[PDB]
Parts: C-alpha cells; structure tokens; sequence
C-alpha cells in the first residue's frame, strides 16, 4: 500500500503509466506463537483492507481492472477545466484538492457511478 | 399378526427387530397404550403395568439392533397385543398365552373320571389336540375324561394350540 | 421472467459441524475433570462479544440439536478417562435370530478422586455460529420471538443423574414443562426450576420450598391441561434400578437416594435415604462396572435441584407422572434447549426483474 | 470487507439496496494465544469463502458484481408466485427455505447458460 | 485459496480432463507433554500457510488482470498459439503431452509468452 | 470529458488511527522494560521498506502532531508495569477551592528492585498507513519540508523520561537546531537539538569544552533566530518541584536529581554536578506523589550522552535568559519523533480521459 | 475584568477555568509578561518573579479543571494584573491590596486625633467608606482623625474599601 | 490461452525448519506437528537425482546451519592449554599430566596429547582453540523431521527399486518429514532407517571411483560395543572448570559383538548386488581401510558423548570370490571436518555400553584389477553422506499454477 506513492511528485501521464503495471530455548518460542500472531493479525488486515478497496471498485463495474471508463459522463456544472490541462500541468498529489471540495460529489459520483452502471445492466 | 404361546410359568421370547443397527430409545405399549417396557438411553425403565417383576428384556443385544421383551412365570391375562415403535413403524406383535393342566390330584382309580383344565382365553378361536406319545391321541376341549385307563393313555405329545396354522408345543402331567 | 443472482444477502442455514468445548480449567488439581479439561477443552472466552438480532424468527427445534450429540460423545470420553473403571465388563458378544454371546472384562487404574464438574462451555469452530432465542416462553418448537448469534454457549455442568437434574440452568419467568410431542405417552418431561432447590446428602430436601415448585409445576401442567383430571406425583415405575432411584456422582462415590416420599403428593424438611453400591451400569455403554469400595471419609454433598424428568401413562381421570430418567441426552437437553448451529451463505437467488442478455 | 451478516428479516429488496454500502491486561497468554487464533482462523476463513464465492461468481460470467443478471429462465416449477408479494413481505431467511429444493437445480442452469453465452461469443 | 490442488490425472491424457477439474473445483492438545502451546504453534503453521496462500492468490490475479483475464478461469487471447514456438501438433500437446513436461517446454521461453500476452492486453486496451 | 476510475494513484490525507509498537525485545531479560517491550510490541522487520519521494512538498507540524499523544500514552503504561511505587497517593478530591479535605487514596504495592533499562523502540503504522519522514536538516519544527521520504516504521527511539536534558538518542544530522510553537511567546518550550552529544556521567559530571562548544553553537542558532543583540544568559533554574528545578532521571537503580547550576551559569557575548538520589517524588505520568526503596548497595554507574536541550526564555520588558526547565514529557517525545507524520493511502481517483 | 482585594499580609485565591477538565499546560503572567507560575506536565515551575518564594498553587485541584493562584503574605507592591494561558484564553484578573494600620498603637488620650495608615497600591483610586461601629460612616482620604475618645470606640472596624463595586469584609486592628 | 488453476511444480529451494519431539542435541526446534498430512498422487513419476537434487543441497546447507548454531552453545576453554608434564601411566596408553597452577593432576589419553619440547601438550590447542565439553549436554540422536514452510511441498518416492534417482512409481506430498536421526558414523550408519528387503546400492557415478557407493541392508544387524571403564571426574578450576578424574579398576578397549552368519549373509545379498551392478562373472574382493588422515581411516562413532574410533580393518576386509572387534576411543575433536576450534569431551563416569543396529555401509571402488578383482575399501570422511542416505526420497517444490497453452480463441 505505501509502494504506490512512489509515483507522487510525477506528471500524472507518466504516474498512470506506471499505475499500469506495479508489482509485475523460550527466545525462539515466544518468537514462534505471539510474535507470529501479532505479524500475521497485521498482514490478515492488509489483505481484507486490500479486499475492501477492490470490492468498492467491483461495485462500479471495473472489477480487477486498475484503468477503466463508466459511462457516466464528467459533472460539468460546477467549476471544471479542459482535459488536456488536467493531465499535464497538474500531478496527482494536488488533484486530490481539486476534488476535495467535490467531496460530496465524490461521494455522489463514487456511488453514482455504480447506479449508472448497475442501470445499464437491469436495463 | 404373528402370535406365540407360552406355556403359563415359563418364559417366553417376543422380539421386534430394528435394522437400523443403532441400539436407539424404544418403548413397549399394550393394547390399552400403557407403557410396559423400553430403553431410556443406556438403561431399562419398565412401564406401570401388573407385569413389572413378570416381563424383562434382554439388554446385551439392543447394541445389534434387537431389541426384545422376555416375560417369565406366564399366565392366562397376559394374553394381550404389543407394539413397538423404534423410530417410527408400529410394529405389533399377538400374544395369546394360555396353558392346560390337571385337577385331579391323588382321587383316581381304575375306571374313574380324570378331569383337565384349559385357560380359554377371551377373543380366540383356538382347538386343543394335546396328545401323548404312548397312544393317547385324545379330542377334546376343557375336561379329558376318558372310561378306561390303558398304557395308551399317558404321555405328552405335541400339542396342538392351532391358532391360524401355528403349533406349539408344552407338557401335559400324566404318568401310569 | 429472468433470474438474476444477488450476492451478499443474509442467509442462515442448519448444518451439523464438530465443536471445540472452552472449559476454566484450573490445571493445578488432582481431580481427573480438570486435568482431562486441560488434556482436550480450550480455556474459555476472554470477552464473548454477542451480537443480538431484533425482527428476526427463527425456528427452534430443542429437540433436534447437534450439541447435545457431540456433548454426548465428548462426556463419554470424559467419564471412559476421568472416573476409569478398574472393574469394567462389557459384552462384545457377537453376532452370527438367536446366538450366545459373550463378556469381557477390563482391568484400570483406580483412585479415589473427588469428581468436580467446572461449566464446560461449547464454542462452534470458524465458520459458524450457534443461535439462541431467549424468550422466557420457549415450548420446545416453534419460531422464538428473539434471537440473538453468540459463539460461546453458557457454561454447562457435565452432570449425571436420574430423576433429579442438578446443578443446572434455571427458569427465569415460570417453572417451564417442555415435551417434543406431549399429547402422547412414552416422551419424556423436561421441568425448569426458577429457584434453585437445595439438597444435602451425607454418610434432606428443605421443605416448603420443594412444595411451592411442586405447586407451580401442576399449575403450569393445568395450563397446558384442561384444569382437569388433577396430576398428581406418583412412585417410580420400576426397572432398572439406577433409573428408579435418584442416582448421582460427586466425590467419587455413586450415591442413589430414593425419592419415592418426595414424589408422594396429590395436587388438585424431609430426610432421603440415600445409598452406596459397588456395581452400577454405565450411562455411557450397555455393560456393568465394579468399583473400589467407598473411602471411609464422611462425604458432604450439596447440589440444587434445578429439573425433573416424568413420563406420562395411557389412560381410558387424574393424571399420574412417573419419575424418568437414564436418558443423558434428555438431561443436557434441559441445559442446552436454547442454542442452534448455523452456517452463513451470502449467496442468493433472484427475482425476474431484468432482460439483459 | 466481509459482509457476512446484515439486515435481519425484512422486505428483502429493501435489504437489496442495504448491503451496496452496508460495509464495502494480559493475565495469562496461554488464553491469548489459543483463542485469538480462533479469531484469526474466523477472519482468514471468511476471507477464503469471500474469495470462493467472487470465484464462482466469476465463473457464472460476472465476477466482482454485487448484483449480477444474466440471461437464464425462472423456470415454473421453482415454487413460481407473485413477484410483488416476494418482494413485500418475504425476508432472505424465510425465502431461503423456499429454493432451497432448487439451488443447485438453478446453479448447474446458470452455469451451463454462461458456458453457452461464452462459446456463442467466441464462435 | 484455490492454489490448494492434488490432481494431476489429465497430464497424460487430454488437458480437458483438467478443465473439468478446474471447473468443479470452482463450484486435540493432551498437554501431557505441553501440547497445548504445540497445538498453538502447529495451527500458527497451518494458518500461515493459509494466508500466504490467500496472498499468493491475489499475487497471481494481479497479474491475470493486468492481462484480459482479471480471474476468469478459462481466459482468451488473440496473440497466435504458438506456430513461432513449441511448433508441435496441437493433438499432441492437448491430449498425450504431460502438463508439467508441457509447463516445462514453455518455460522455456514462458516470459516472453507473458510479455506478449501483456502487449495483447494493451492492445485491446483503448481499442475504441 | 468522461470519468474514468483508477485505482492506486498515490494519493494521501492526514489522519490519525492507532500506530502498532515494534521493537526487538530478546524476552529471556527479567527487566521490566523488556518484559512489556515483549508483552505488548512485535519484531522489527529485518527489511524496512523507504521509498524516496521526488518533487514533492507536504506540510509537517510537530508541535500538532498526535502520534507522540499516542506514544505517551504508551510509555505511561510501561511505567505503569515497571516501576511500580510501594508508597503512591493519587488525589481524588471529588467536586459537587478546596471545598474539601481532598484525601489522596493510599494505594500500597510490592516494592521489588527492578532494573530499569530503556531499549530502542519504532512505532509502524497499520497495514493501510503511511509514516512520512522529512530527511530535511533544515526543518525549523512547522512548515513545509521540501524532501520526504516514507518508510512504514520511525527511526528507533529509545524511551527515556529526563527533564532539563534529553539523553540516549536522537542526534543531530548536520547542525544544531532551534523549534518552538511560537519562539516569541515565553510559555511554549523550546526544543534544542545537539549536533554532537556531550557525553556525562552520573555514578554513585559531564566533560567540560565540550559542553562549552555544543553551548556555543546554540547561542549562534539563538542569535540566527534573534537580532544578534541581547546576549545570550544562562542561570539558576527557574524554581518549583525538584524534578523539574534540576536534571531527573533514572538509570538502571534509582531515579536521581543533579544540581545543574553548574552546567548553565554562563552568559555568552571536567563540570562535576552535585547529585542526590530521593525516593519521594511527584509522578510525571499523573498528578500525585510516590515514595519508593532505598537504592541498592551496589556502586550503580551510568554514562549517557545529552543530545537535547529545553529551554524557556525569560519574559520581556536588554538581554535575554534561558533557564532549562522542561518537565512535560511530551516535549521530550517531540524532540525525537519531529520529523515523522501519520498519513493514510486512498488510492483513487477521476480523470478526464474521454473514454 | 474581575477583581480581587487581599489585605496586606493574608492568602488571595486567584482563578482560572478549565473548559476541558483536562490539566493542559498552563502559564500565570503578570501585566509585564512575566512568567509566574506554569504547569509542566504534571510537575509545577516558578519564572522569575518577586513571588518565587510566595507564589503557591494547590496542585490537587489541577485534574478536576482548577488551576488557583495563592499568594501568601501580600505586600502592596505586588498588586498587579495576573493572567491564564489555559488554553487560548487571555483571561485577565485584577489583585488589588492595601492596610489599614495604626501608627499609634497605643499612644492615646480620650479626644486626642488619632491618624490610620493606608499603604494604598500607587496608580488607584480606593473609595475609603469606613463602616465604623459609632456610627459614622467616614469618608475621608488615608487618615482618619478620631476627635474623640469614648468607652463605645472598642471593637473591630470593617473599612469596607469600594474600587468598582468591589467589596471584601476586613477586620482592622482598633481595640480599646 | 492461460489455464490458471492447474497443478505445476517447478523444483525449487526453500528453508525447511526443524520438528523434534540443557543439551543442545535437542535445542528448542518446533515440535513435530500432530496429523502430518499426506496425500498421495496417482500417475506421477517425479524425476529425481539424490546425488545433485536441489533437496539435497538446501539439506546439506540446513544441516551445516543448524550444527552450528548447535555447536556454540557450550562453553569454551580457550586460555587453559599451557605446557604440561606428563608421565606414562595390551598398552595402557594413558598419561598422567600436570600443570603447574598455583600442580595439577589429570589424566589424559597418548592419542590426545603428543610430545612437545617427558614435556606433553595437545595437538592443535595453540593453533586451535580447544573448547571445553558441557557436562550438562549429552550428545544424544533423536528423530528429527524436516518441514517444509508454507508455499512449499516436499516430494515423497514410496518406491522400493528407487535407488534415489531416476523415474519413481509412486510419490505422495507430506507436510514434515519422517523423522531423520543425525548420527556420526564414518564407512558405516548407525540405527539409521531400516531398508526395503532387496538391498540397494547407490552412486553418483557408477564407473567414477570418485564417487562413493553406499549400500543399505535388507535387515538390520546388531550393533552393540561397550567400553567397561569406571572413571570419575574432577572439579579443577580454570569459573570451576571440570576435566577427568582418576580411574578405579582396569581399562578395557570397546570390544563391540556382531553375529557373523547374519553379517555374511547380508554382504552376501550386497555382492549379489554389486554383482548386477557390475557383472555377475566379474570377481568381487573386499579389503580393509585405504588410509590417510587418521579420523576418515577409522569408523568414528558416538555413544555416551564419547567417541570410539573403530579401526577394525578385519571387519571391512572380507575377501570373497564373485564375533567380538576391538575399537580405540578419543577425547580429541575433530567433528564435521572443521579446521576452526577443537571441542574437547571428557569421559563419562560408570562403563558405557551402546546397542544400536547396523543400517548400512559406505565404500569406495578401486581404480580399474578389471574384471579380476573389485575391491571395495570402506570409504567415508564426508558428513554429506550420512544425511544424505536417510532422506534419499525427500524434495522440495514449489506450485506455479499459470499454465498457458495454445488453444483455438477468437472473442473479440
Ligand atoms: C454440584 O455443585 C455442588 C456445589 O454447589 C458440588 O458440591 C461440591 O462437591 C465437592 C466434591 O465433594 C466438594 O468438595 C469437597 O471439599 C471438601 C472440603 O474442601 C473436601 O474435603 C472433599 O475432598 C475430600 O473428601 C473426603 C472427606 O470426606 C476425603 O477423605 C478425601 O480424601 C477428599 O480429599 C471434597 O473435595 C465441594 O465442597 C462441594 N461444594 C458445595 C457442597 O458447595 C457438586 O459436586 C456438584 N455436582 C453434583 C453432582 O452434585
Ligand atoms: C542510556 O544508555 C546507556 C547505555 O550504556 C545506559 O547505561 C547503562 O546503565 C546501567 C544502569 O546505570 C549500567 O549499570 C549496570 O550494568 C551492568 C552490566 O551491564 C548490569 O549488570 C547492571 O544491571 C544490574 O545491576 C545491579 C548490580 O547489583 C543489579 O542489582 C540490578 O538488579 C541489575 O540487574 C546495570 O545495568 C550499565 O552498565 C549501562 N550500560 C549498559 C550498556 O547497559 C543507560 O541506562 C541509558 N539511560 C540513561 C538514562 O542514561
Ligand atoms: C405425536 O403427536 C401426534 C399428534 O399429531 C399424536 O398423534 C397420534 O396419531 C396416531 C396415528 O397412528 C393416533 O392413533 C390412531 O390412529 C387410528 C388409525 O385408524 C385406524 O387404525 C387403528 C389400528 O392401527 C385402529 O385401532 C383405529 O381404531 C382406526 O381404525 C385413528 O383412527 C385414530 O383416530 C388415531 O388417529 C393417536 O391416537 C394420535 N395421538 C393422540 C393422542 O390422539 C401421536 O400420538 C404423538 N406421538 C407421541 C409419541 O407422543
Ligand atoms: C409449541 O408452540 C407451537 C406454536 O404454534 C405449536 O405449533 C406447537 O404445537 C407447540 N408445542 C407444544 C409441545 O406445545
Ligand atoms: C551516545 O549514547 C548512546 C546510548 O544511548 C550510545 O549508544 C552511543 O554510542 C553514544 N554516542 C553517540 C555518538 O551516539
Ligand atoms: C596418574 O593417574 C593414574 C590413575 O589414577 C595413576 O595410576 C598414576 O600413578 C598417576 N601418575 C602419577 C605420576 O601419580
């Protein structure tokens, strides 16, 4: 989870370019039973945490795909500028701020997203 | 309607088989629904019936599937239909049990009237043919009395209890 | 009319799953329960986190339960190691309708060892969950109003009886009569006390306090009888002595204590004659022990009367039950009424609502 | 992450929207060790089943999607009844009892349905 | 936990055996010598094992959905099969050749089997 | 423009959960530092993972920070298991200005001669968490620090309890340095770090022109943050409890107060300090007071190096005068932990790709 | 502004309040920023007044959310502004004191002038009302020229000194 | 198109942990798990090399490992070798030596201590520093299972014709290993696992000289030396250092009995095999040990924590056409053929008797004598061997179920 932020500081073309591929006597038996549960208690949580994010991102249609298009389109009413000055001039980091006051409309669209999709599908 | 006689004090067999093989709870009900016998668990409880000290079962086999009932010191009203019910069937089993004797203890001659006493029991079509090997081959129903008393006339032989095609066999108390 | 397939909806379902039993053993005694609790119980809970459930019914069948079963089997492990017979004959008799057969006897060690039953809690494995509905009006079957998942049941004590349970769970609301089929004789009456009922056995029942449930119990059999044909407490039936008499282990001495003067009232202190016998009949397996004869020791022995067992006769007025017993099943019936294993499913089916193609 | 449990017995189409977001000293250490092992088993166990059924799901044609539709038939004989009354006043639990004669009936349809829809598509 | 699997029957025979497999695999502590601690130990193994095996799964289905696949089973590819490597019968190497010796002459050059696999996904990305 | 989702773009937000304790307890010592180090921490991992960040800037505030809330209160708790005091009173004085008698309750416990030894410590964040690092050496305490860097677990910090001198930890990278909430405002502390340690020696004096020197440089970085002008005083410490009048610490036996007259009597245009061990002292961990046992016979000897220093400038009306009198143990835990801040992942995002 | 009033010599309570009942760090100033007394932790430190040795604070009372001042033994020039640094607070509190003593203890005749002494804090303005038991209620500056002497001039006075609607009972030392 | 799911093994190397059931012969290794699981596999023939399998050299590094972690545990005894005076005291051998501390008497070996200018020191304890024997550790062989960690198998062959390498019938993976006793045992194995009723023979290299032949037993035979010595021991401080003491009664060589009919009839099953091995008309010859360094010449064996080196030529020596054996003891170490420190055991007190039952054998072909003559001299020296005869059926795999196979796909 925290190899992913490597990629910060970087234009956000080059940052989703590599988003396309990431990872492709009693001394020894306390050692063995507490220390092992308490390392293995952490590691059962990275992966439910891991298992909870790609859930959500399941719900929206883009199961197990890092890169995908919904066919919602952009909320254009509030203050939004062109695509190509998106992608170049900002980096990820500050995007996050661009959509901060968007964060209902976050919350909108993140659920939003999965009711087009699941809109489509029953019709 | 499978039926046996006993011979009125010994002790008779009856058996109700449960292939299941699992030596579960069973119980013994008469034709008045009273409890007479059966398992709770590992152990045997008798029903509140007048033949508590007279039946028993035998445990050793409830392991294997069977499980009996063993009444001893039979008698002329313990002549009833059984049921039992090892999981669900009602597997019945006919009782009639009666037996034949004597009367006539020492007050015999040559010549003399002997007298015989049959338990008829109540709801039965039963004919008696109890014989003798020695010759006595005698018809009769409650009373044997015959005129003369020959070497032909003592004996037991087997008797006939003739109920729906069964036969049985118990003593008759003659000797010359 | 197309079928879809929703995923993640509550789903519960019966299933039969092994158990792991998480006993307080102490594991600093002598006694053979607590070592044998140590040898293959867990500890118990640290915080047992029940998760209650409102507008939920769920059909409860005490009757067909897995726990008692498994608990069956484990207590049989427990008597067969703890209390060893150093005198056990068992017929293996075998089979060839009629055959002769045969019986083996078995030499143990045999100590003297007080037998105190510490709660033996029953936890489902990972998995499952156990269900148990604790509405106070509970009849044996039938939907209960309130159920709640927890993974621990109570602490039950392993207790061996007839006729007389002790030392177990107590009613809260009334004195509660439950049968699996109580219209017909031959099934057995399973009573919950509310208050406990307090025994003293040494080598007497306190009264007025034995009288008032007994008071209670014909009430609530009016209740489920006409108000009628007026039960009254009767003699045990007879057979098998351990089950006509009120027989119990504490100590590491059998003690049957008659109960025929208790069970001699008609509704419309007292002293127990107890006994000791060398030769009993195992509840666990057909077969009789023999044991060592009783230690010298005057042995102390108080235990509350919590439920009683009766069996109903045919009839053609009033109504006499019969004190029951020997059935073990039955008695952590008695305990363990209020409890259910379940298996979670998420998966679901669909109503048609779609077309897609 | 898990979403192993949730609404209790309700309309179940109301309980079809619930879940989207529903959720996606020490004395002595000897009674730790042995029982939070439980615990973790529980965890890793609900995981294991999590993952079996996104399998199985996937399998059917529609992996990660929560509410997945497909082309296959409800067959009369499944206990056929008023979609609306279903819908109103009948709960999972109590609907479980209903299909469950059928469940595996509709399973191998469904498959062999996917199987079909996937070789059409290929050929 | 799927990569839990004993089976290697349909090596020798036609690899559909192995289809089927795969699709039906789609649908105590005495103390007497402190066993209780061993017990905790062994199930710390055995649930170590659990979680490496649930990790390694998702390690492999990353993987499978960077190419077109994202844990489908059965997944599907336009990249030619073979006729540039391993130019053997397909006959013979779906229904006489064993799968490990097959994984084997693969691996071979398995990589660049993967890397093309890769660059078939990414062309089938924005194809629009 | 059409949203488009992407998963694992690094993106972070500040934000506080609870941070797991990592330390390399052996577990077969019998002091209590230990013991709890095992009872309640894991290993280190034998591969900590720091990835470098480039052209990145994010905003670290130490004084804000509430990570060393939670080390804190962990540190309480170890002192809770370790040195338990066999005389402890702890006001209730339950309130319906002294209204009453306020008795302190007179919890009495086992009074064992443990040995007190501090041993490294890391905290990692949970599986999900970032801890971010600012490599800066110019880093004046508050503001943005131009180069970060994240590794999941901190830099060992041994825990150690002192007033009027930090101690076994935390040095310098490359100068020595001046952070302060507000350095105007004469209530916040100020935290001086030391770029090369002064070694002391308490047994039973801390080596002289080297103290001189590290208190020379610290007058310089006064002065850079200062007009150069209101010379620089060092004094008899300001006045209250002994613990925070002179240096407190423990070692190993007992905690001691040293006269530190001495040590800061200079004014800048071997020291030997006179040092008492008592058993009576006012519990740092809450308010109350604790008697403990007579130190052990044996000679106890301990050699520690004062990496930090906290001052308090005199109020103003001239010159200027810094008395040492830092007792607030979470300054002390500021000092070390400065430079890491507790972040989370969310890795998502919406773009603009046009399908 | 509150103010409050001591009496040359006697203990004052100065308050702050803690909206969080939670002993966060705190300092006492004085209207020359000067520190006085400040909370460290859990420990207690002094700065560098003319109170050092004077300055108290009942340490007890800092869990429940008090945090006092005390002052024992109050000398006039020490009458200044004291104020909280809770928080974020600048709650400002006012200490004023002045006594009221005799000159001539004892030397005095029946109708010879009497003078009082009032160490009044330079820089205010006291309102000198002197509740005196005869009856008369003086109104005069620092002295008070008592015309005559009569058997009824025993018992303590209470010069109830009003600055602002301050008031405080006092008990100066006139005995006969 | 790729086949996820299918069951591919890729032989790999792993670190496999300890399961035993103070003395560092049995250190704190995690117990042996309760159900090891086995599960067998129909139609797998698993190719092997014993010889240059990857099990093996992950084994030999687990097993170098783990002695020296064994090893350090005891204490040392560097600083105690000094110039000694020493007088001599079937030849005894035995010298009685003092050193003068402020002199002591103790009694030590001709073996272990050789001449230096009458004046006696140790061999190599100035070069090497000569590390003392714990008396509370014993040098014991228990069972010792090998698991595997989580992500790796291990490969069992259940064949009796493996011989360890090549194509095996039958294979099954198991969780841990069964239980492997380490034993010290030089041209011979002790209470090693008893083998299939056909003898086996195996070689890296059959015609190479170089490459040793090892051959296990049908059945095993009796094993038994005793050493009747009643020795003390004695409290000399270096802090109390402990060495021997003096010696009550007579000294015997460990005479060690073997019955004679089952040890012919057992290498004559051998030279039966080793007549298939390499031609039944050939004629094959034993004869005693080749020589050399004076441990890898000797059989070298522990009981007791004392070692016995039998040089009992007579035994390996068995000259053919196709009773009681006196034995030397040392106090001197050189175990594992280390140059580092030599460890030093000293005598156990009361006699030592050692029962065990031969399990197999280690020789080494002459050079070719062709056809004439084989004989076969016992061979060893090398501790490879020994761990390598007991786990001849054991390897490590690794699963990478991401098969890909060229099937015909189109879809879009
Ligand atoms: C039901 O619950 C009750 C508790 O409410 C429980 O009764 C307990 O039984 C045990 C077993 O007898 C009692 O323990 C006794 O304690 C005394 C005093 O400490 C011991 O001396 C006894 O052991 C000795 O007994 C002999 C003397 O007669 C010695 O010769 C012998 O060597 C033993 O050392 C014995 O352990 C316990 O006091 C009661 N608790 C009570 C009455 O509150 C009962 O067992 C439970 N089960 C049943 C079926 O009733
Ligand atoms: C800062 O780090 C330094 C690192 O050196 C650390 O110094 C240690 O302090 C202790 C206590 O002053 C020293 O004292 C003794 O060291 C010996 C040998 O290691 C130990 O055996 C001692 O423990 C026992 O001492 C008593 C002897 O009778 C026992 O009665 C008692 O119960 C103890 O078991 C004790 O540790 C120690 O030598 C140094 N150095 C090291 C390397 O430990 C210092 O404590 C740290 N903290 C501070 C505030 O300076
Ligand atoms: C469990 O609860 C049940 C409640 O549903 C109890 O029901 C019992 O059911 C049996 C049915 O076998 C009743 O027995 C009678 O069955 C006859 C059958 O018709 C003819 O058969 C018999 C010969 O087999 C003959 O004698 C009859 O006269 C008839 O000619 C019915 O006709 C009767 O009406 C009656 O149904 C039981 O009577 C009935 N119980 C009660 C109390 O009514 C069942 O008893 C319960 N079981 C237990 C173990 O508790
Ligand atoms: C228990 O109550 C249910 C409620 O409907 C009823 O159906 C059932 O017959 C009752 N059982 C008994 C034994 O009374
Ligand atoms: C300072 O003291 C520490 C003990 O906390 C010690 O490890 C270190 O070597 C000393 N010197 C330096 C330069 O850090
Ligand atoms: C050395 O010890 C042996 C055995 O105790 C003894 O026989 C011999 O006399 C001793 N040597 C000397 C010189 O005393």
């Amino acid at each position: 989870f925290l190899g992913f932020l490597g990629a910060a500081g970087s234009t956000m073309g080059a940052a989703s370019m590599t988003l396309t591929v990431q990872a492709r006597a009693q001394q020894h038996l306390l050692k063995l039973t507490v220390w092992g549960i308490k390392q293995l208690q952490a590691r059962v949580l990275a992966v439910e945490r891991y298992l909870r994010d790609q859930q959500l991102l399941g719900i929206w249609g883009c199961s197990g795909k890092l890169i995908c298009c919904t066919n919602v389109p952009w909320n254009s009413s509030w203050s939004n500028r062109n695509l190509s000055e998106i992608w170049d001039n900002m980096t990820w980091l500050q995007w996050d701020k661009e959509i901060s006051n968007y964060t209902q409309i976050i919350y909108g669209l993140l659920e939003e997203s999965q009711n087009q999709q699941e809109k489509n599908e029953q019709d | 309607k499978k039926v046996v006689l006993g011979k009125k004090g010994d002790t008779v067999e009856l058996t109700c088989t449960a292939s299941q093989k699992k030596s579960i709870q069973f119980h013994w009900k008469n034709s008045n629904q009273i409890k007479i016998l059966g398992n709770q668990g590992s152990f045997l409880t008798k029903g509140p019936s007048k033949l508590n000290d007279r039946a028993d079962s035998r445990r050793s086999l409830w392991d294997q599937g069977n499980f009996p009932l063993i009444i001893k010191n039979l008698k002329i009203e313990d002549s009833d239909t059984y049921i039992c019910e090892v999981e669900d069937q009602k597997e019945e089993v006919q009782l009639l049990v009666f037996g034949l004797t004597a009367n006539s203890d020492t007050h015999l001659l040559q010549g003399q009237s002997l007298t015989l006493t049959l338990e008829s029991p109540p709801g039965s079509s039963p004919s008696v043919q109890c014989r003798s090997p020695r010759g006595k081959n005698i018809q009769g129903g409650k009373t044997l009395s015959v005129s003369q008393l020959e070497l032909q006339d003592s004996g037991t032989w087997t008797c006939t209890v003739l109920q729906n095609q069964k036969k049985v066999e118990f003593k008759i108390d003659i000797v010359v | 009319l197309w079928v879809t397939v929703y995923y993640g909806v509550p789903v519960w379902k019966d299933a039969e799953t092994t158990l792991f039993c998480a006993s307080d053993a102490k594991a600093y005694e002598t006694e053979k329960h607590n070592v044998w609790a140590t040898h293959a119980c867990v500890p118990t809970d640290p915080n047992p986190q029940e998760i209650h459930l409102e507008n939920v019914t769920e059909e409860f069948n005490m009757w067909k339960n897995n726990m008692v079963e498994q608990m069956h089997t484990d207590i049989i492990s427990l008597w067969d190691q703890s209390l060893k017979p150093c005198v056990k004959l068992t017929p293996l008799c075998v089979t060839l309708r009629l055959i002769n057969c045969n019986t083996s006897a078995i030499t143990q060690a045999c100590p003297k060892v007080s037998f105190e039953p510490i709660p033996i809690h029953y936890c489902a494995p990972a998995g499952f969950a156990i269900l148990k509905c604790k509405d106070k009006k509970f009849n044996g079957t039938g939907p209960c109003p309130s159920v709640s998942t927890v993974q621990c049941t109570h602490g039950i004590k392993p207790v061996v009886s007839t006729q007389l349970l002790l030392n177990g769970s107590l009613a809260e609301e009334e004195v509660m009569i439950r049968s699996e089929n109580i219209t017909n004789n031959a099934k057995n009456i399973l009573v919950q006390f509310n208050t406990p009922v307090q025994i003293n056995c040494t080598r007497n029942v306190s009264k007025a306090t034995w009288n008032e449930t007994l008071g209670k119990v014909v009430k609530q059999l009016r209740k489920h009888f006409g108000n009628n044909t007026i039960i009254r407490f009767a003699n045990s039936s007879g057979g098998d002595l351990e089950v006509t008499t009120h027989s119990f282990n504490c100590g590491g001495e059998f003690f049957y204590c008659n109960t025929s003067g208790l069970f001699n009232s008609t509704w419309i202190s007292i002293t127990l004659p107890c006994r000791i016998k060398q030769i009993i009949n195992m509840w666990q397996r057909i077969g009789q022990a023999m044991y060592a004869p009783p230690i010298q020791g005057v042995i102390r022995c108080v235990s509350n009367i919590t439920g009683l067992i009766l069996t109903r006769d045919g009839g053609s007025t009033t109504e006499t039950f019969r004190p029951g017993g020997g059935d073990m099943r039955d008695n952590w019936r008695s305990e363990l009424y209020k409890y259910k294993v379940v298996k979670i499913e998420p998966l679901g089916v669909a109503p048609t609502r779609c077309k897609r193609r």
